[PDB]
């Protein structure tokens, strides 16, 4: 058996703007096997009200899935995504980039 | 132009914790339109696309049973393969199966697809002609021998050449305004200084459909393929997709740069400058 | 339309 390490991309569907409703995305792909945990953070704390896509895989048999939640962009709070996987000796955390 | 239909099926072992999980997701091009999950509350096939919500039990109930049969088979295969490779009973395994078809703009059958994999390794492939199996592993050779003897490819042909083609065709009509829709990228360019002399330009092409996109940078009219960074196309989470690219742009030299965004769904490319 | 399981055995 072989294993693959996930990539983590944290972004919004449109460029951030203060007070302007937005959706926080965390796209995780390229991992194997399917045994993966993906969570969205606010100020380091887990967000409970989060939805996700159904698990799929690509031509290279690698797995991918999307997590997302609705939020209001601000300047006070920070957002991020945390991903765990068996190929990761340490949990991966990626910060949300307002400008990407 | 042409259109693709795909279905992806995964079964993941779960020692102790009940039975192996079975997941199935269907796509038309970039759009998910059906789903199924063995851990679903409904334990039935569910639609996602408006334009397939008009289908009754005459499909869903049988398809649900079919996917159950698929799950049962995959679970058996996972156990069987463990035997073949003399693997520990305490180990975990994953099996992956996908199939589908391509059609032309006239609904004409182009290509069939069917491939299996096991624990990350290719298992068996079926050629686009749906006639000949290829084994990519020891256990695959065992299975291939069986499948060839019984002409398993014939079963795939009947579906992929027929049911898959007509199914997709009908969906393309019913969901025309949801599937063949176009959405141009919200193009813009930004400038991001790095140092006293160093800077970059970012060429944004976000919020487009379908996923099909090409980005090109030029300098002095010549393509830039070296000093560049691009991201893979990703879901926007709102039915569209995102993509951006950047190149190295020394301060004051930005006037020499231009980015282009090319689509097949658009009558013309878009050009970005700073 | 989904396909129907036939000789789906290894």
């Amino acid at each position: 058996m072989i294993q693959r390490t996930p990539k983590i991309q944290v972004y919004s569907r449109h460029p951030a703007e203060n007070g302007k409703s937005n959706f926080l995305n965390c796209y995780v792909s390229g991992f194997h096997p399917s045994d993966i945990e993906v969570d969205l953070l606010k100020n380091g704390e887990r967000i409970e009200k989060v939805e996700h896509s159904d698990l799929s895989f690509s031509k290279d048999w690698s797995f991918y899935l999307l997590y997302y939640t609705e939020f209001t962009p601000t300047e006070k709070d920070e957002y991020a995504c945390r991903v765990n996987h068996v190929t990761l000796s340490q949990p991966k955390i990626v910060k949300w980039d307002r400008d990407m | 132009g042409s259109h693709s239909m795909r279905y992806f099926f995964t079964s993941v072992s779960r020692p102790g914790r009940g039975e192996p999980r079975f997941i199935a997701v269907g796509y038309v091009d970039d759009t998910q339109f059906v789903r199924f999950d063995s851990d679903a509350a409904s334990q039935k096939m569910e639609p996602r696309a408006p334009w397939i919500e008009q289908e009754g039990p005459e499909y869903w109930d049988q398809e649900t049973r079919n996917m159950k049969a698929h799950s049962q088979t995959d679970r058996a295969n996972l156990g069987t393969l463990r035997g073949y490779y003399n693997q520990s009973e305490d180990g975990s395994h994953t099996i992956q199966i996908m199939y589908g078809c391509d059609v032309g703009p006239d609904g004409r059958f182009l290509r069939g697809y069917r491939q299996d994999a096991y624990d990350g390794k290719d298992y068996i492939a079926l050629n686009e002609d749906l006639r000949s199996w290829t084994a990519a592993d020891m256990a695959a050779q065992i299975t291939k021998r069986k499948w060839e003897a019984v002409h398993a490819a014939e079963q795939r042909r009947v579906y992929l050449e027929g049911r898959c083609v007509d199914g997709l065709r009908r969906y393309l009509e019913n969901g025309k305004e949801t599937l063949q829709r176009t959405d141009p990228p919200k193009t813009h360019m930004t400038h991001h200084p790095i140092s006293d002399h160093e800077a970059t330009l970012r060429c944004w092409a976000l919020g487009f459909y379908p996923a099909e996109i090409t980005l090109t940078w030029q300098r002095d009219g010549e393509d830039q393929t070296q000093d560049t960074e691009l991201v893979e196309t990703r879901p926007a989470g709102d039915g569209t997709f995102q993509k951006w690219a950047a190149v190295v742009v020394p301060s004051g030299e930005e006037q020499r740069y231009t980015c282009h965004v090319q689509h097949e769904g658009l009558p013309k490319p878009l050009t970005l400058r700073w | 339309i989904l396909d129907t399981a036939g000789k789906e055995e290894y």
